[PDB]
């Protein structure tokens, strides 16, 4: 009798935590679908859940015309004859209609009052925006092949970005700030910062096909008060008693957040051209161990319960630092706070059997209007059983 | 191959024009810059 698994309202709610289902593709490099234009494959981040804080960071030399910045537009011919090499600019796809109106960055008042975009949230319209979008071939035919958008909510601004690259190393191809000096490329790759970009979601234009689907179905924000667990032998086992969970002591919670992201087994699809599918080290939970160091604890197993802890916040690769929903992706009219929510009047406390090879239960309860899972050492006699 | 390699990690196809639809045909107002 796993809690989290017991109702309708529950499952749905847990599975906004499964990136395999929703999601499904890599995270950290999300190239997970191929598409032809002019009669070769290219590959295309595919992903259905946005992707909160990643920007790309670069790497080019720390002089003027570089601003290493991603969302400045790709480069002109011109301005890269007036710079050498590397390749200055960003990401941003710089089209412009015949009479000059930008495709990127394109702002957020304009698509809340136009009839073509169905979306209910800001993020939404955003990528719906990136998802009606599709590349032209050589003969102006409109393909199937669709570029990676940012949006800024702190600007209210849509990016379209016009290289679906994620991440490039090696001296071989990329310099790192111009050196060596002849290369081509700049080196890159995603990052998630403790204190930047948070306000920047990065997402395939995927996200937009069906543009009100991430709100209920992906882990949009970090969940407070919880740590990620899975159920076995009869109770919900946290990542901390897992086998393969990674441990680190860290400052702040937001660098737990970050290595939910950033740590090397998160779901990527660099290279060989691997399809992740969305599987890999994607959770972790910042917590206080019992002697009051704050750990951050790294897994690959797809929630199924949470075990209740004030001091958690368990977190994804996916999702923000943030804990609250934000107002750019609340509907103009999901359940991601009421859904954990009982009364004590009629949620009883409920001792599930003794899980004898660690000694403990289960207890479920209610405290505080909210769901309470914990183990507790087993009754006495049943302690015999040990 | 560079361009094999370049197609691995997510190297694009070499377009001029998008069609949005919202805004139609958008292109390029000035060459894009190519190579070394
Ligand atoms: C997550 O997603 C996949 C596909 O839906 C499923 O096979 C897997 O078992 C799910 N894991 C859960 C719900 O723990």
């Amino acid at each position: 009798g796993n809690p989290f698994q017991a109702n309708v309202e529950m499952k749905t709610f847990m599975e906004r935590f499964n990136l395999t289902h929703h999601h499904q593709s890599g995270i950290y490099v999300d190239l997970g679908q191929d598409k032809e234009v002019d009669g070769t494959l290219y590959r295309e981040p595919a992903g259905l859940c946005p992707i909160w804080g990643k920007h790309i960071e670069l790497q080019q030399p720390d002089r003027p015309p570089y601003r290493n910045n991603f969302l400045e537009d790709v480069p002109t011919e011109k301005e890269y004859k007036q710079s050498g090499n590397p390749l200055p600019g960003g990401f941003n796809l710089n089209f412009v209609t015949p009479s000059g109106q930008r495709i990127s960055p394109f702002p957020m008042e304009l698509l809340e009052k136009n009839s073509n975009i169905k979306a209910s949230t800001d993020l939404g319209r955003c990528a719906e925006f990136a998802f009606k979008t599709v590349a032209m071939d050589k003969n102006n035919k409109a393909t199937k092949y669709r570029y990676p958008f940012v949006y800024d909510s702190k600007k209210r601004l849509c990016h379209i970005l016009a290289v679906s690259m994620q991440l490039m190393e090696g001296k071989k191809y990329c310099s790192v700030k111009g050196e060596p000096p002849d290369l081509t490329w700049y080196c890159f790759k995603p990052r998630k910062s403790v204190t930047e970009n948070h306000h920047l979601i990065y997402g395939s234009a995927y996200v937009g096909e069906n543009p009100d689907a991430f709100i209920s179905k992906c882990p949009n924000q970090a969940l407070r008060g919880y740590r990620f667990g899975v159920w076995k032998k009869g109770r919900c086992l946290d990542y901390t008693e897992l086998t393969d969970t990674v441990i680190e002591r860290v400052e702040s919670k937001a660098q737990c957040w970050v290595k939910t992201f950033e740590n090397d087994g998160v779901a990527s699809d660099q290279p060989d051209q691997p399809h992740s599918g969305g599987v890999g080290r994607n959770y972790g939970f910042y917590y206080v161990d019992t002697t009051g160091e704050g750990k951050c604890a790294l897994s690959d197993q797809v929630p199924d319960c949470l075990v209740s802890d004030s001091a958690a916040v368990s977190y994804t690769a996916a999702g923000s630092l943030s804990e609250e929903t934000p107002n750019f992706i609340i509907p103009s009219n999901p359940t991601p706070e009421t859904a954990l929510q009982c009364t004590a009047d009629k949620f009883p406390d409920s001792f599930g059997a003794c899980d004898v090879q660690a000694c403990k239960r289960q207890k479920t309860s209610c405290v505080g209007g909210q769901i309470q899972s914990t183990s507790v050492d087993c009754t006495a006699d049943e302690q015999n059983e040990c | 191959d560079i361009v094999q390699h370049m197609e691995d990690i997510g190297g694009a196809p070499p377009v001029s024009c998008v069609t949005n639809e919202i805004l139609g045909v958008t292109c390029a107002p000035q060459a894009i810059a190519k190579a070394t």
